[PDB]
């Protein structure tokens, strides 16, 4: 097995809808802060 | 530390060191070991045998002092 | 099954083995839980 | 009725990004490949690694979306522009608004640099366009006339120097310089959103729910009616190659070649997971300056990345 | 002692659960929204 | 544009771009496919979005069901997004004011009963989940203390009462 | 029985939920509440530790507990390698997670069948808020009068739990 | 002490001589012409 | 044999904070007599409970004579509207027998 | 025609031309914006297409039922519960 | 406790946390011993409690 | 309780206001609050309460699910189409006929 409710997926998965080769990425965050440059 | 677990992270009471050099204690590390393939040191699995016995001089006032050079040991000097 | 479960006692055990010796399925939730393609 | 089409090898899905809270709305390149700008419904503005796929920099600039950004070619700016009846600029040294463009009275819809007198056109959904000095903020025309919502804005350094084509379903020629409207098409019956410019051939398509049509500068000569991606369609954007990219409405993504008019793909492309398919929707496209990779935004807060096909022959893929 | 306990570990194979690295695109059951709701109802 | 007509702003632009969008697709009803009626359709779909009662009028050509569908989940999406922010806000201090207290108030409430909806419904179809073997322990090991605290059951509260 | 209207009470930091139940069911609960509570004081159900007790006031707790931890046996040695290890936490979901028909089980284990039904069913109610609905068939309702009795019954279920019959 | 409608005037009475010393505030002497 | 340090914690200043915050913010339309007696009535909840981190607690202090400041700036700009120099403050801490507002002080204090 | 007829006569004039025209316009936009400092056209013809009307088929298919309105006026049982209940009667 | 959760790096420095109110020399200070003893109890105790009726 | 006239009424108020104004169609009769309104609506009057004996599959399922969730009607009801009313009583009827 049984799945607790905070346990369970409803949604199909990335590479599961995607196949093998997509290389997904997934981000929250940046690699940067604010000040530092990309010019 | 100079004298400081791995695995318990204390006072380790018998010198028992993996080969590479950061050390611990056989009977501290043993019931991680028998009961994980592997140790804390390295994710990757080990074998316990090759885990070798050294023993550390007592001077004068006990203290774990070179045996050949008699010097103090501390919790920054080369081992 | 009783994995999870340090120290059965002794009417847990019972309970237990009794239970797996009865229990087959039910038809109403089993109805409860067709299209035309 | 044509000589026999060239052979473009066709294009793979490869990379998928996933990393907005809205739809994505606009995207563009950055002169040299390394990262690009997107800018979305989410409000947020993201800066991207164009090889790593890493989000290499957010920044919250606006008040309501995003509608269309572009980088400058001439400077380290980057000028947004979005229903907040605003449009901004960036430093990207400092990463800093710098100037605020106020002036126009509803949604800006989309915009462009012209590539060597510095200033922006930006059109906007209150039926008008405009010319921003960039600097000191001057507004120099209200190029007007369209009888509503200008729904995009091109362009370029020839005659004529704008093109802008509308929700009135026409299209119109416009003289910078004096700021009047030179020549009118009407060919189309509903809206047209999407105009591209062609490098190297002074022509330019223009594409509506009807389909696509071609035209040849700097007069307005029709040349050559395109059809068959019959789908309400949003970014036009072609290639060195010859290779013109239709990104519709509703997901499905159509390509062809710019010669012959012959579509040659279609791409019907798969949501992210927790998508429904009815929010499927292309809405921006873009090549990469090398021109090898393929940019496209989503309107399901995604960015796809497609390849050129490698492994692609004349029998892998036959042309008919 | 120990001896008279009812559960013996029960965190053996609970190996993170990757759904905090998983991205849905569905706001009403994204995780950030499970946790902003974890924090702020009571 | 300011915090006070950001609301009816955005509104504004929705609704305006739906109008452009569908009702210069979907037509052929080319007279005027009573697009405000259209519009009346969307408001419904929202209402209902935000008591949770599936919306469901079965006579609707599907692609402009599709059409209706991606604009309520922008616009309940752009709802959430700027509860999680004010709440934040809200916690934070920031600021006071008499309306984005009870306004959010509302929206965060909303949002939870949604929640939970939810995870009752889901508990009817997942079955409950602690499994027999541990309902089963829990209850020996209750019993096994109370009887060995000598503990007398309460009994039904007499009606000729002392107390 | 009727259905129940929530709606939540904010401060600031993290709204908290405030019900209301009909008044003939408020008073009937009222009382059940009182009976409950009174019997299992007299009967010595709640073992001492079970600790929102009405003998000392928090703070006067708290002084009670510094001075229960000085008063161990040997409690400060450090010298052979003793450690002290204070630890203190929360259940996480208690009420959301009460599970109605186990416990029901568990209050027929101490009140008589009729009353036992009766905390039981009532937990299970049609939710009102201005338009939705639904009916709280997995939790408990916090805010019926005799929740504190079921709240500090499953408590000492989960502490025996913790703790094992023996200690 | 008391062992539409307006709001605290009778506070504002009774400290009056207090809260209007022109020392405190600064500023007019706009004093009522009547 | 041992010694303990009491202080009060994060969780319940915060909320102490909040509940004055909550005055402000709510009381607009309310007279200087009811805001005073919410403010009276929170500061005695926070001293009659804690009764002896609180002096121990120099953070807390601060806390509290920020807040007491801001309301007695609440009824001020109750009269007027320009903001007025001095105060004399007799008006806010005098009994209500004789007509004041009574509000209980726990600031002037270094 | 509808092929490549003439290259070249699509080909883009030269950039040669877009300078001078460049700079023609820059000192004549810098003419217009220093001095500024300092019944509309006729409908050109509907070059249209004609429409091909409305059948039956769509004249339905776009039909949209009125509005209907529950505000404007102006279930499965998994089968462990068995098994937790029988369990706890045993 | 070890045995069940290996951490080679020695990360259990930064996930622990101590009280931010106090002076350095009043909160809790970090001796390995001590955080993994610490992290070894609490583990402990959760693994009493079945997920499904409550949790740690 | 209710009398076949409020029982009329209410009728035609929800047939013309639509379910989502109690407090305007308990405003018409006297001696009636919105509250009850909407109970008995939900309850008995609403169209959809299916008026008939029970079938011997219906009392089947009855039986077993009031087995499998003690006392919880108001979880059962749906599950069988009727009120916790009707579930209640009924159940209760079985049960003395049983016994």
């Amino acid at each position: 097995e049984v799945v607790l409710h905070e346990d369970k997926k409803y949604y199909p998965t990335a590479e599961e809808v995607y196949g093998p080769e997509v290389e997904t990425i997934v981000q929250e965050e940046d690699t940067q802060p604010l000040t530092e440059p990309i010019i | 530390p100079f004298d400081h677990c791995s695995l318990s992270l204390q006072p380790f009471v018998y010198p028992v060191c993996t080969p590479d050099g950061i050390v611990f204690d056989l009977l501290n590390i043993v019931p991680w070991l028998k009961k994980y393939g592997t140790n804390p040191s390295n994710g990757e699995k080990l074998d316990g045998r090759s885990l070798i016995k050294l023993n550390f001089s007592k001077n004068s006032e006990g203290k774990y002092h070179c045996p050949v050079l008699f010097t103090v040991f501390t919790n920054n000097t080369h081992i | 099954p009783s994995y999870y479960l340090k120290n059965t006692n002794a009417e847990t055990r019972e309970t237990l083995q009794e239970l797996y010796k009865e229990f087959k399925g039910d038809e109403i939730l089993a109805a409860t839980m067709e299209k035309k393609k | 009725t044509m000589p026999k089409p060239q052979w473009h090898p066709p294009w793979k899905l490869y990379r998928v990004i996933s990393g907005h809270l809205g739809w994505v709305r606009c995207i563009a390149v950055e002169p040299g490949n390394q990262w690009f700008v997107t800018g979305s419904a989410d409000r947020t503005i993201k800066i991207w690694d164009l090889a790593s796929g890493k989000l290499k920099l957010s920044l919250t600039g606006h008040i309501s979306t995003v509608r269309g950004v572009i980088v400058s070619t001439r400077s380290p700016y980057l000028f947004s522009c979005g229903e907040d009846k605003q449009v901004k600029c960036w430093d990207l040294e400092y990463n800093k608004v710098i100037r605020h463009y106020h002036g126009h009275l509803s949604a800006v819809y989309g915009l462009d640099l012209h590539p060597t007198i510095d200033v922006l056109v930006t059109c906007s959904r209150d039926s008008t366009a405009r010319i921003w000095d960039v600097r000191t903020k001057a507004s120099v025309h209200t190029l007007s006339g369209h009888t509503n919502a200008v729904a995009t804005v091109r362009c370029q350094a020839a005659e004529p120097q704008i093109i802008t084509g509308s929700h009135d379903t026409t299209i119109r020629l416009w003289d910078l310089v004096a700021g009047k409207t030179r020549v009118t098409l009407t060919n189309h019956k509903k809206s047209v959103r999407a105009v591209v410019l062609h490098p190297r051939h002074y022509t330019f398509a223009s594409g509506s729910p009807d389909n696509i049509k071609q035209w040849k500068f700097p007069d307005g000569s029709f040349i050559q009616n395109l059809s068959g991606h019959n789908a309400i369609i949003n970014t036009l954007t072609v290639n060195s190659d010859g290779v013109l990219v239709s990104g519709a409405d509703n997901g499905t993504m159509h390509l062809w070649d710019w010669r012959t008019g012959y579509n040659f793909q279609r791409v019907h492309a798969a949501v992210q997971p927790g998508s429904l398919d009815s929010e499927s929707g292309i809405f921006a496209c873009a090549f990469d300056q090398s021109e090898s990779r393929l940019l496209t935004a989503e309107a399901d807060k995604t960015i796809k990345v497609y390849r050129e096909d490698d492994t692609a022959t004349e029998e892998t893929h036959p042309v008919s | 002692w120990d001896d008279d306990v009812v559960f013996k570990n029960c965190a053996k194979g609970v190996d993170d659960q990757k759904k905090d690295k998983r991205f849905v695109n569905d706001t009403l059951r994204s995780e950030f929204h499970k946790k902003f709701m974890e924090k702020y109802i009571k | 544009v300011t915090k006070q007509r950001v609301e009816s702003h955005f509104d504004l632009e929705l609704r305006a771009a739906v109008m452009h969008d569908i009702l210069d697709m979907m037509p052929e009803g080319i007279k005027q496919n009573k697009a405000r009626t259209i519009l009346q359709h969307l408001s419904e779909a929202w209402r209902c979005w935000k008591a949770n009662i599936p919306w469901k009028v079965p006579g609707l050509p599907t692609p402009i069901e599709n059409m209706i569908l991606r604009y309520v989940k922008a616009k309940a999406d752009w709802w959430t997004n700027t509860a999680h922010y004010n709440r934040e806000r809200i916690r934070r201090g920031a600021t006071v004011d008499k309306t984005v207290c009870k306004k959010n108030l509302g929206r965060l409430t909303r949002l939870y009963l949604k929640a939970e909806q939810e995870r009752q419904h889901n508990y009817l179809k997942d079955g409950p989940y602690i499994t027999a073997e541990e309902a089963v322990a829990v209850y020996t090991t209750t019993v096994h203390w109370l009887e060995s605290r000598r503990f007398s059951p309460i009994p039904f509260p007499p009606l000729s009462y002392k107390h | 029985f009727k259905e129940v209207g929530i709606e939540f009470m904010d401060l600031y930091s993290h709204l908290v939920p405030v019900y209301d139940v009909e008044p003939l069911e408020k008073i009937t609960d009222a009382y059940l509440d009182q009976y409950l509570w009174y019997e299992a004081d007299k009967r010595r159900l709640f073992p001492p530790w079970i600790k929102p007790a009405d003998t000392e006031p928090p703070p006067l707790l708290v002084y009670k507990w510094c001075q229960g931890i000085n008063n161990l046996q040997d409690v400060w040695e450090t010298s052979e390698g003793e450690c002290n290890v204070m630890l203190e936490s929360r259940f996480e979901k208690m009420y959301e997670k009460i599970d109605l028909t186990l416990l029901n089980r568990l209050l027929r284990l101490i009140v008589d069948h009729n009353i036992a039904d009766y905390m039981t069913a009532k937990n299970n109610v049609v939710i009102n808020y201005k338009d939705m609905n639904h009916t709280n068939s997995y939790g408990i309702i916090r805010g019926l009068q005799f929740a504190s009795f079921i709240v500090q019954y499953y408590g000492l279920v989960m502490d025996l739990l913790v703790l094992g019959l023996h200690r | 002490w008391e062992k539409n409608q307006i709001p605290n005037r009778r506070f504002t009475l009774w400290w009056s001589p207090t809260i209007n010393r022109a020392n405190v505030y600064v500023g007019f002497q706009v004093q009522l012409d009547l | 044999t041992a010694q303990c340090f009491l202080r009060v914690d994060d969780e319940s200043m915060q909320r102490f904070h909040n509940r004055v915050r909550q005055i402000l913010m709510a009381s607009g339309s309310t007279t200087f007599t009811k805001i005073v007696n919410k403010w009276n009535t929170a500061l005695i909840g926070l001293m009659t409970y804690f009764r002896e981190a609180v002096v121990n607690t120099q953070e807390l202090l601060d806390l509290l004579v920020k807040c007491e400041n801001k309301i007695q700036t609440r009824i001020k700009i109750g009269l007027n509207s320009k903001m007025p120099s001095r105060f004399p403050p007799v008006v806010f801490y005098t009994p209500k027998e004789l007509g004041g507002l009574g509000m209980l002080s726990m600031g002037h204090v270094l | 025609e509808v092929m490549n007829a003439d290259d070249p006569d699509l080909q883009r004039p030269d950039e040669e031309a877009i300078k001078e025209i460049t700079e023609k316009t820059r000192v004549a936009l810098e003419k217009s914006v220093s001095q500024k400092v300092a019944p509309p056209s006729p409908p050109a013809p509907v070059m249209h297409s004609p429409s091909r009307k409305m059948t039956v088929k769509e004249q339905q298919e776009w039909k949209i039922p009125p509005c209907i309105s529950n505000w404007k006026n102006a279930v499965h049982i998994n089968e462990n519960f068995a098994k937790l209940a029988e369990a706890l009667y045993i | 406790y070890l045995t069940e959760h290996p951490d080679p790096n020695n990360e259990n420095i930064v996930g622990y946390n101590n009280k931010k109110c106090w002076p350095r020399d009043a909160r809790m200070r970090l001796m390995k011993h001590d955080v993994n003893l610490g992290r070894a109890v609490f583990w402990d105790i959760k693994n009493r409690l079945p997920r499904s009726v409550t949790t740690v | 309780v209710w009398r076949n006239t409020e029982d009329e009424i209410l009728k035609a108020a929800v047939m013309k206001y639509g379910k989502n104004q109690w407090s305007r169609i308990a405003s018409l009769l006297h001696r009636k609050s919105a509250k009850q309104c909407k109970a008995r609506w939900y309850e008995w009057l609403d169209p959809s309460i299916k008026k008939t004996e029970w079938s011997r599959e219906e009392e089947e399922k009855l039986l077993h699910l009031a087995k499998l969730m003690p006392t919880q009607w108001r979880t059962i009801a749906p599950i069988i189409g009727r009120t916790a009313a009707q579930c209640l009583e009924h159940y209760e009827f079985l049960l003395d006929k049983a016994a």
